[PDB]
């Protein structure tokens, strides 16, 4: 498996005026998607007499 | 007092050839041929071509 990542946009309201920004930050959000790989096979078997016919 | 070998030291040999049970072929192999006068006709055309 392999994991891909996405970073969500920031949608917080701006801290306007002289209001303090420390501590009042925004929690950035991330998402992950795990993709699994698997083995797919297919075979055909032919008899000798069938090949001759 | 002739210094005979030990009971378990007497060597036995196994032949590497084997016998085969006799099976009668009926003389059919001697009658096989490609000529027009053969009792049993042999057709080997399918050996090089395809078909049943």
């Amino acid at each position: 498996s392999i994991t891909i990542a996405l970073v969500n946009r920031l949608n917080n309201a701006a801290v306007t005026g002289a209001s303090t920004l420390e501590g009042n930050e925004e929690d950035m959000t991330s998402r992950s998607l795990r993709i699994y790989v698997d083995k797919r096979r297919n075979a055909v078997r032919i008899a000798e007499i069938s090949e001759q016919r | 007092a002739d210094t005979t070998p030990a009971t378990g030291l007497v060597v036995q040999q196994w032949e590497d050839k084997f016998f085969q049970e006799y099976l009668h072929d009926g003389g059919f192999k001697a009658l096989m041929g490609t000529d027009e006068n053969a009792v049993i006709q042999v057709k080997e055309d399918l050996s090089k071509k395809a078909g049943d």
